[PDB]
Order: C-alpha cells, then structure tokens, then sequence
C-alpha cells in the first residue's frame, strides 16, 4: 500500500536544544505516537540514526520529497562573517535554512531562538544573531518560550496538519496558547490584586505565597499559558517560587531584564 | 572474534556528528584501517560571556541556563553557586539539598536519555530485530534482567509488529540512511538483544518524561529549572509532604526502569562489544565533585562530594590528588579566538572571537582548550567512577565491582570507549541508590526549618566560583564583579575539557586522543567513530557558550 504521513524537516541553528527537549515531554500524544504515527520527522539531528553525508543526504531527500514538507526551526540565524560563525556540514546555518524556508509548506519556529533571535542576539549580540523572520523575511508560526510548553508545540502541530493555520496575534502566536497573560490565570493573582507582596525570597510573605510582582515577575506583560497547563504535569515557576522571566515575549533577555526588578 | 577493520587509507569528516547536543565536525585520518589522527570542530559560536557583560549578577543563572537545554539547570546551579561565593553568602542546609536533589533527577533524566536515544543506535541493529524470535527474544530477557511485563513475548510482538509497520510505511524517517541499515559488519549483536533494546528505547521514551516531572516538583519546570536565587532557593512547596511523596514515587519508577531496563542492557550490550574495552582510552581525569554535605565554599565542596572530586594522572589508580582551582586554564591557540589569549586562569578570561576558515588545522574549533598543570583532563561519568573507586567510595566500589565480575574484566578495561558508557550507567544505579536517603533527609529538614534562602547584600568588587559536577563532568563558572556588575563571567564547562581542540602545545584533547586507533571496518559508515565520540556525550553549545 501508498502511504505518507506528512513530512518534517526540522532544522538546529544557534539553539541550546532545550526546545527539542521541551517537545520530547509531549504526552499527547508521546512522542513515539507521533512520529510512527502522526508525522514523518525526516531529519532532526539530536536524534536522527544517520551522521555525517549519511545525515546531509537524508536532509536532501527530504527537502526534494515530491510530497512537499513542513520546516520546524529551533534557534536564531547568526549571521555575522557571512554567516560562518554557526555551519552544518560546512554550510552557514542562514544558507540551509532559506534554501528550506523558500520550498517549505509551512514553518514553525520552536522557541523564542526561531522566532524572534533569542539568547544569542541579547545585547551586544557577537554572533548578529536574528529571529527566522527577521533574517529571511518569511511569516512563520511562532511557538515562543524558552523553551515553550510541548503542549503549545504538538498542540500548534497538530493543528497545522488537521485544520489549517491556526489564528495568529501579531508576534505570530497561536492565540489558543498565547491569547492570554500569565499573569490573568495565575493562582497569585488575588494577592496581586489586594497589594499583598513578597519583599524578598527569605520573607514570611514568600513562604506564605504572596505575589512576586516586587521580585521581578513579567507575568503581567507576558502570553503564555503556564499556569492553566503546568509544565511535566505537576509545576510552574510561579508555584516553584519564581517569578516569570518573559521568556515568550519578543527579546526578552533585553526587555525583561534586570529579572528581579520591574524595569 | 577479530574487530572488523577494513584497510582504507585516507581522510574521514563527519559533519555532522548527530545524536548529540550542538554542533560537531569531527575529522580524522585514518590508515590501514585505524585513525592515526584526530581533530573535534566545534561549528557554532554564540557568546554569552561576552553577552553577560555589564549586567546584573542576579540575572547570570537564567543567561548561563541556556547554555544548554539537555544538561539542563546545571548551569544555573554553577552560576548560582558562582554567585553565592561572589557575595559571600552560605546558602540554608535546605537549599543545599534541595539543589543537590534537583541535580540527581537532572542525572537520572540525562543519562536515561543518552544510553538509549543517543547511543544505544550505534550498538543496536533496529531493523535487525524484525528478524527476532520474540519467544527467544523473551527467554534472553528473563535470563539477563528482573522478571517484567514490558519484557513478554506478547510485548516484544507488539514492538516488532510497530516497527514492521513504520519500516514498511516507505518512510523510515529517523532511521533514514542508518549505518545499520543493509547490514554492518561493525554490529555484533544477535537480533533477540536487538529487540530487548528497541522496545527498551520506546519505552524509555515514556520513563523520561517520568523522570522530568520528577525533576520539575523540585525545580518548577523541565527544561530550564526556575527555583534557583541567589542565597538559596524560591520552592516552599518543594519542602512539603505532598510533593515529596510524588517526588519519590517517580523517582522510584525512574530508578525501578534504570535497575531493570538501562544496567541490564548497557551489560547486554558490554558483554558481545568487549574489543571495545580495549579501544578509545585516555588517561587523566578531573572531577568538581557533586553531591556535597557542605556547600558553603567551593573548598568545602571539593572536600565533602559524596560523588568525590579529584585528579587521576597517567592512570595512577593509586593517588588521587586534590583540585587546585589556581591551576585551571584555558588556552586558544587552536580555536576561532584572537592571538594572545592562552594560558589564562578563568577569573582573567579572555574571550575574543576570531573565525578563520573551515578545516584549518592551525584554528579549527569555537571551543577554548581547558589545560589542567599543563594537561588535558577527561570529564564526566569515568572520571567521577575512577576517582571515587580509586578513593574506596563504598557505593562505587560495589556497583563497580559487580560488573568487573559480570564482564570478568579488571577496573584498568573501563580506561575505553566501552568503560566510558559503562562509567555513566553505574552512576546512574549509584544516584538512584541514593534517591530515597536524600529525600528522606530533605523530607525530615523541610518538616523542622523551613529557611530556604539567605539574607545577603551585592558587593562593589568581588570574585567567585561555583563548581558542579554536571552529568558530563567538571563545570565551573567565574565571576568577577566591579561596580556591582558583572565584569567578567567565564564559564568552562565539561564538554569544554573532553571535545574542545588543542592546547597551546599541540596536545590533544581527550576526544581527539581517544579517537587514535579506532578501528574503522566502513569508511563510508563509519559508526566506530560514533561510538567514541558519543561515550563522550557532547554538549557543543555546553562547550563553547
Ligand atoms: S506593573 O508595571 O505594575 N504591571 C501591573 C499590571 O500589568 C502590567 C504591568
Ligand atoms: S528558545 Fe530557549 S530553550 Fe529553545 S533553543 Fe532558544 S535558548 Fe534554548
Ligand atoms: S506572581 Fe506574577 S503572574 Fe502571579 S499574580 Fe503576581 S505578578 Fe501576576
Ligand atoms: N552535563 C553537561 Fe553540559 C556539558 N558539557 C554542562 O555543564
Ligand atoms: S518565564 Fe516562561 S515558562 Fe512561563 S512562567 Fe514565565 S512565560
Ligand atoms: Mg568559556
Ligand atoms: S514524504
């Protein structure tokens, strides 16, 4: 029998490969589901059998599949000294990802590394690292976080192959993940609301769960879903203590910091 | 019985090195059949001390964290612990465990992962378990481990029929253009191990999402823990009952996998490859340390590891001498850095990018060259396991021990690629050992005291150091603080010391020594140099920042 699950190219450019792992705690389904069952994952380094030319040649026949394929990106483009400064198989990660942007039937930016240029590109940025987006002039639908929930990486996935683009704000989010602010689901948020603060992390207000506004926390200005789906099942920052950083909100690392303060 | 070894004579690269973290072009030359020569090009650059310049101390740990998404946390414990010493602060005996807690389950997670998705595919023939008997398959699998359902004949069956399936589906995906595929010789195993194996992969799939929520109730999420501050930790809750009995019960599914799945398999799997036993050794190893009873100072670290620092020299079993953390380097002759930046100790680091062109020997990885009185050290789980069997650390002196006598091998066969695997599964069996002690003591702490972050204030100038021993080894990270900024953040981190290039003398680094030898039975699938490579386990983005 002809069969074909659809095909995706994922490609690792100046990443920490926290996203790939973000994605592997998918429990819905797991991940082997879905790449025996759901999707052909056809190139994907961090787990892939094949190295070397066997690797570069398993990435060729993909992006020249007659079937057409989806393109995940995880990480920035740096494109400084003509983009030598980050290579695969002696080839400027910038040069591999617009050749498989140009032919892709769709691109999804894993993390906020793909979709807006993330750690690397923070202040002064030695690499000129940029957003996928920013270097290639191409629309992406951007799955932001660092890394971002599986949750909102499957869930974007599976969207893309069973209904079609799924409503996008104006960053590129999937409004069914990033509609919302931290802030407005966080269990927190009646402290907030009636001024009751931790001053410090050693407080008695700390221990008791009061709001960490005054240590830092972007909840207020950051979408994401944290608190409504946990992450691993069991947790997010803000009940480990924590104040949110930002990190799905476009340059966070310059926006958002000094971390522990409201700049 | 001989290690198949064609006779090819000429250049291999590798680029790029998959199964790992970040990215890696290894070259090497190769003659008769054996690699002569060796060279680790470490291809991506990104620079976060250079980034961390002029910001705030506090905001170091979630900058360095991202240095790594697969060794996950540990860098946001270095530069905690980094920080900590900066300011002079002596974190609450909670945080201490806490952290340490966390570091278990990052081990556990980490190793988990590697055995089975990064390296078990150059050992293991996937498609040659189509061919099982899934009887014979079952037989072998109670012969050889704990009795357990996922090791049925009807289990096994159902794995097969999965992945008859997908290799009949025409698109094998993750498998496509494998080394094992069409058969090679370089893989000896019968086809019942194959399938022991391959069922064991798919559900270590499941188990490690198991072992990231258990890393999660401790550190508020999996990847990129946010529990850490500076003087201690934020995680109240993770002190508590509820969360520490869950905390427990997934630990011990993790570790009831690690004792019934990983170490049955990795001595599977040891036992038909012990030729590699006898190929990829080096001989000086470095460890931090890790799970300390006093974490007040970075000394006090060094000496009170349960898992212990030291240095092993030329193999000496016999001493182990203590760290010297004045005697750290790093050099950059070799590496995509300017001239005049070798021979610095990390509070004077230097770190001033300078690409060249691909392939020059002269300059030729992005990674620095970390040099210990003068020598390259080997990281990670083998140096851990020979430092403390050497030191008669009881736990490693038993797990060690019991499989010296099930593969009837002397401790001299784990200086190897096949020892460096085996290294990184005993650790995993001497954590998961310890899991339920750690937790008890920090389930009896959190009961009485729940001080969990201590007071401390931001000094105009200082320095300090926070060292770890990651699951590839020796972290530390350097700060110096001037204005009450960062002034230079350094880190050097393990894959640092294995995989980065040359020294300021030409000498190889661990991997690059390691690779001298290696047989190599098909050039154009060349696996053998996967196998040593991997045991390694590379973090690029860990190793260059
Ligand atoms: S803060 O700037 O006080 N914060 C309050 C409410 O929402 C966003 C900003
Ligand atoms: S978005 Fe964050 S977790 Fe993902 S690759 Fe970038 S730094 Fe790593
Ligand atoms: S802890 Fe953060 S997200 Fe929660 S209520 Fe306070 S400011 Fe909002
Ligand atoms: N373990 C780990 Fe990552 C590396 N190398 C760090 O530190
Ligand atoms: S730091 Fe990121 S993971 Fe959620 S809680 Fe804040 S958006
Ligand atoms: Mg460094
Ligand atoms: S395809």
């Amino acid at each position: 029998t002809a069969k074909h699950r659809p095909s995706v190219v994922w490609l690792h450019n100046a990443e920490c490969t926290g996203c790939t792992e973000a994605a592997i705690r998918t429990i819905k389904p797991y991940i082997d589901a879905l790449i025996l069952d759901t999707i052909s994952l056809d190139y994907q380094e961090t787990i892939m059998a094949a190295a070397g030319e066997a690797a570069e040649a398993a990435l060729h026949q993909a992006l020249e599949g007659k079937d057409g394929y989806y393109l995940v990106v995880e990480g920035g483009l740096p494109t400084i000294d003509g983009g030598q400064w980050g290579m695969v198989a002696g080839h400027p990660m910038i040069e591999t990802t617009k050749k498989a942007a140009a032919k892709a039937k769709g691109i999804i930016c894993i993390g906020t590394c793909s979709a807006y240029g993330g750690v690397q590109k923070a202040k002064p940025n030695p690499s000129q690292a940029k957003g996928v987006s920013e270097a290639l002039g191409v629309k992406t639908i951007n799955i932001p976080g660092c890394p971002p929930n599986p949750i909102n990486f499957v869930g974007a996935v599976v969207h893309v192959l069973t209904k079609g683009i799924p409503d996008l704000d104006e960053n590129g989010r999937p409004k069914l993940f990033y509609g919302e602010l931290v802030h407005d689901n966080c269990p927190r948020l009646p402290h907030f609301e009636a001024s009751e603060f931790a001053p410090s992390f050693d407080s008695e207000e700390a221990k008791k769960g009061f709001c960490l506004y005054e240590l830092g926390c972007k909840g207020p200005v950051t979408y994401n879903n944290c608190p409504k789906v946990l992450f691993n099942q069991v947790n997010w920052p803000v009940q480990a203590g924590h104040p949110c950083l930002g990190c799905s909100e476009p340059d966070f690392w310059d926006t958002m910091t000094p971390f522990y303060e409201q700049g | 019985k001989p290690t198949p070894q064609s006779t090819f004579t000429g250049p291999i690269v590798v680029d790029p090195i998959t199964r790992i973290e970040g990215h890696l072009r290894i070259m090497v030359e190769v003659e008769n059949g054996k690699v002569k020569d060796a060279w680790s090009s470490s291809q991506l650059f990104r620079g976060l001390e250079i980034i961390l310049k002029g910001r705030d101390p506090r905001d170091a740990q979630h900058f360095t964290q991202r240095a790594c998404g697969v060794c996950t946390y540990v860098h946001a414990l270095a530069s905690s612990r980094c920080v900590d010493d900066a300011v002079k602060v002596s974190i609450p005996a909670n945080a201490r465990m806490m952290r340490n807690l966390v570091m278990a389950s990052q081990y556990l997670h980490d190793h988990l992962v590697h055995f089975y998705h990064a390296h078990a595919l150059d050992w293991v023939d996937v498609t040659a378990a189509l061919k099982a008997d899934p009887n014979k398959a079952a037989k072998l699998a109670a012969s050889i481990a704990p009795a357990r359902p996922g090791n049925s004949a009807k289990a096994l069956k159902a794995v097969q029929d999965k992945l008859k399936a997908f290799v009949e589906s025409g698109q094998l995906g993750i498998f496509t253009n494998a080394y094992f595929l069409g058969g090679h010789k370089a893989y000896y195993l019968p086809p019942e191990v194959d399938l022991i194996a391959t069922a064991h992969y798919l559900e270590a799939l499941h188990m490690q999402v198991k072992a990231a929520s258990a890393m999660a109730i401790l550190g508020g999420k999996n990847p990129h823990t946010q529990f850490t501050v500076v003087g201690g930790c934020s995680n109240y809750q993770g002190l508590t009952k509820d969360p520490l009995a869950n905390y427990l019960a997934l630990s011990k599914e993790v570790c009831q996998f690690v004792n019934e799945c990983y170490i049955p398999d990795l001595l599977a799997v040891a036992g038909f490859y012990k030729d590699w036993g006898g190929i990829g050794g080096t001989s000086n190893y470095l460890a931090f340390g890790e799970f300390a009873t006093d974490d007040s100072s970075p000394e006090k670290h060094l000496a009170t590891s349960q898992f212990p620092s030291g240095v092993i020299t030329g193999r000496d079993l016999g001493k182990v001498d203590n760290v010297d953390l004045g005697a750290i380097y790093e050099d950059v002759k070799y590496s995509w850095y300017a001239p005049g930046g070798d021979g610095k100790h990390p509070y004077d680091g230097v770190t001033d990018p300078k690409y060249t062109k691909l392939d020059d020997k002269d300059h030729y990885s992005w990674m620095k060259a970390p040099r210990y009185k003068g020598k390259a050290m080997e990281v990670g789980p083998l140096a851990r396991t020979f430092i403390a069997y050497a030191k008669g650390q009881p736990d490693f002196k038993k797990v060690v021990d019991m499989v010296l006598g099930k593969l009837s091998v002397p401790a001299t066969a784990l200086h190897s690629t096949l020892g460096r695997t085996a290294a990184r599964g005993i650790e995993t069996a001497i954590v998961c050992a310890n899991m339920e002690k750690w937790i008890k003591e920090m389930a009896d702490s959190g009961a009485k005291d729940n001080t969990l972050c201590a007071k401390w204030e931001m000094p105009e100038e200082s320095k300090g150091v926070g060292l770890a021993d990651a699951p590839r080894g020796a972290l530390s990270h350097w700060i110096r603080i001037k204005g009450k900024k960062i002034d230079n953040f350094q880190l050097v981190v393990p894959s640092t010391w294995n995989l980065g290039p040359r020294g300021a003398q030409g000498d190889k680094s661990p991997v690059e020594e390691a690779l001298i030898g290696t047989p190599i039975a098909d050039p154009k699938r060349p696996v053998e140099i996967l196998r040593t490579v991997h045991a390694f386990d590379p973090c690029i983005a860990c190793g260059v920042h």
